[PDB]
């Protein structure tokens, strides 16, 4: 009884397998006949084979999803500065309290390359870098670190150790990263998105 | 009696007017904080008033820029409005000279008046509605996002930055809800303001047709 | 030709014209769909067309 | 002023590397010194990296301007 | 006297049914209204109901009663939800693309063999396609010139 019941269930199992492949194929093939044309431009917005626009600016942000470190997004900052502190351990650097590290971002930041950039992004990376300022400012306060550099128990001075060359080596290979991101003109979008719809 | 039928005669008057307000034509604030209970100060009741005019306006003239350029509103009793009211409410705006007219009908209109509101004078317009649609503002829904007319000084910029020539812009339809809700005239461009996951608001542009 | 019993080499479908695409190559599928399988060549007038 | 990318495309890459190599093929002008190289896309392969290829694309925009750089002068990475 | 009892008296007609689905998340333990029918135009002709909070899972209701920006958006929304319904992950700009493609043209215009006709317009493509000795036959009637694009 139970062998029969459980070849019942086992080649209702079997038999959708090759109907639902041909529903996925009348999916595919009138998908890509109607979409393969579309081609992103040399100024960034989406236009059919009679020219006429269709998107503005690709994707909304112009980023291929390929390039996608974070969940649909570029970049995980807290991985990054790990990185970046690991390959750099300098001794020699001093420790910055919030103000140090404001007022050299700041310092950096206005740098027109940056200003070239995308203002959304470089507002993030000011509330980021914010943010782990604030968690700075919270240790040395719960340590009550003495920001003269003169405490006995040099190790407390490793919590939450920067330097200014390791903010200049994070904040340059965020920059390389972002801009290495984005789509290249004479991409064929549209075929990748029927076969990502379809599969 | 019909309780509702009175909220519902307030609701259309809040709506309509708020309508008008947003196309620029003249409203006062005081007019917008209007209250349900104040609507009942102002008016009878709904069996001892009735549907015809009693608190409609036409004081919307372009007080935006130029209040020669007014709106009638109308009200019709009638469930069916028929061409002979159509010739009335026509001599009402050719007598008063005003150009615009919003109208309300109950249960809508006859062949012959609606082939009318067609045709009836390329000099003038006169909207149609029901009570129904005007129950709610579609602005003021989530799914919608705002939009803007722009002027020929602009559409000239944008379609000079991009190099277009605006047939080859997006398309909006002169029957969509908004396209209505502002009396958009076909041959124009809007801007839409898109929201986002992030601050970062999309804006695109969009040619009705 | 069709196939093995008479000497076909292979088929190129069109789910594969497909993946040229989304490559994007030109030339490849210029290539592999014209030049190699049978290429031609014709003669037309251009007055009359 | 010039307005597209200063990088490179996958596609530019492709194209350039392919003609080159066409044209390496057959008997025209070669630059880059050759250790015993038999191939024409490793010709070709070498003196892109040395940034020594005789060409110019000139990318169009969709409304008939166009711009040019040189191979030498665009960004070029792995 | 068989038919009269049919006769609706009070109600909205075109309503099937709804029910008041509750939840108990600490967020709030309270209870919310899920409707099938097919006037999203007649529920928000009612007093009580927060109309401006309404949605219809059907893209033609949305479409006809807000407008196409609102039937754009609920295209990607539905396309995502019943994707992660499932289980599925799908680069967000695909299916944006994809819902854009839809209504440039000031209509929702899907995928197929009708849509394509009113959204192509080159010969040899529709021919390929489907209904091709009619629409062979019809361009020859028409005289169409078609570039090579
Ligand atoms: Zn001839």
């Amino acid at each position: 009884t139970e062998f029969f019941f459980h070849t019942m269930a086992g080649r209702e199992g079997l038999v959708d397998t090759a109907v639902k492949t041909a529903e996925t194929g009348y999916m595919q093939r009138r998908l890509v006949k109607s979409l393969e044309d579309l081609c992103s431009q040399y100024d960034l917005t989406v236009r059919s084979s009679t020219g006429d626009i269709i998107q503005f600016i690709y994707g909304g942000d112009g980023l291929d999803p390929a390039a996608m470190e974070g969940k649909d997004e570029p970049l995980e900052f807290k991985r990054v500065l790990d990185n970046i502190k690991a390959v750099f351990p300098c001794p020699s650097e001093p420790a910055l309290s919030k103000n140090e590290l404001i007022l050299t971002t700041e310092s950096i930041m206005k740098k027109s390359e940056f200003l070239c950039c995308q203002d959304s992004f470089l507002q993030e990376i000011k509330k980021f870098i914010k943010g782990v300022s604030e968690k700075i400012k919270k240790t040395r306060d719960k340590y009550g670190i003495n920001d003269n550099g003169t405490t006995e128990p040099r190790v407390l001075y490793q919590l939450d150790r920067i330097t200014p060359t390791q903010v200049e080596k994070f904040l340059e290979t965020c920059r390389d990263k972002y801009m290495r991101a984005q789509m290249e003109p004479g991409s064929a979008v549209g075929a990748l998105c029927a076969q990502s719809i379809g599969e | 009696d019909d309780e509702e039928e009175t909220y519902r005669l307030w609701k259309i008057r809040k709506t309509i007017m708020q309508l008008c307000h947003d196309r620029g034509y003249l409203v006062t604030q005081d007019e917008l904080d209007q209250t349900l209970e104040e609507f009942k100060a102002q008016s009878g009741d709904k069996p001892s008033e009735g549907r015809p005019r009693r608190t409609d306006l036409t004081v919307l003239v372009a007080h935006n820029d130029d209040p020669t350029d007014q709106m009638f509103v109308f009200f019709p009793e009638e469930p069916k409005v028929g061409i002979k009211t159509i010739k009335v409410y026509c001599q009402r705006m050719q007598e008063e000279n005003i150009t615009r007219a919003l109208i309300v009908v109950q249960q809508g209109m006859t062949p012959s008046a609606k082939q009318s509101l067609v045709d009836m004078a390329p000099k003038y317009i006169l909207e149609q509605f029901l009570q129904q649609e005007l129950l709610i503002n579609i602005t003021e829904h989530e799914l919608v996002p705002e939009h803007v007319v722009m002027t020929k000084e602009e559409v000239t910029e944008l379609l000079a930055r991009y190099k277009l020539r605006e047939n080859q812009l997006p398309r909006i339809q002169a029957g969509d809800p908004v396209a209505r809700y502002f009396g958009i005239k076909r041959g124009q461009v809007v801007k839409i303001i898109r929201p986002s996951e992030t601050a970062g608001r999309y804006i695109t542009y969009r040619l009705v047709q | 030709t069709e196939g093995r019993s008479r000497d076909g080499g292979l088929r190129l479908g069109e789910m594969e014209r497909d993946c040229l695409i989304g490559y994007g190559a030109s030339m490849l599928l210029l290539e592999r769909l014209m030049i190699s399988s049978d290429a031609f060549e014709v003669d037309v007038c251009g007055q009359c067309g | 002023k010039r307005i597209t990318t200063p990088y490179m495309t996958k596609y530019e890459r492709a194209r350039v590397l392919g003609t080159r190599a066409l044209q390496i093929a057959m008997c025209a002008p070669v630059m880059v010194e050759l250790e015993g190289e038999t191939d024409p896309l490793l010709i070709a392969m070498k003196e892109l990296k040395a940034r020594k290829i005789p060409i110019i694309i000139r990318r169009y925009l969709p409304d008939g301007s166009y711009e040019d750089w040189g191979v030498d002068e665009l960004i070029i990475t792995d | 006297k068989e038919d009269l009892p049919k006769v609706v008296v009070q109600g909205i007609p075109e309503v099937s049914r709804a029910v008041i689905h509750i939840d108990e998340q600490s967020g709030k333990e309270k209870y919310k209204l899920l409707v099938e029918g097919d006037n999203l135009r007649a529920v928000m002709a009612t007093h009580g109901v927060k109309g401006t909070r309404t949605t219809s899972n059907n893209t033609y209701e949305v479409e006809k009663t807000l407008g196409i920006e609102a039937a754009r958006t609920t295209i990607i929304n539905e396309i995502q939800y019943t994707m992660v319904n499932h289980g599925m992950s799908i680069d967000r700009r695909h299916v944006m693309l994809l819902s854009d493609l839809m209504t440039y043209k000031g209509e929702v215009l899907g995928i197929t063999r009708f849509g394509l006709a009113k959204m192509k317009e080159s010969v040899l493509m529709l021919a390929s396609f489907e209904k091709t000795a009619d629409h062979l036959f019809d361009a020859a009637y028409f005289g169409q010139k078609d570039s090579v694009c």
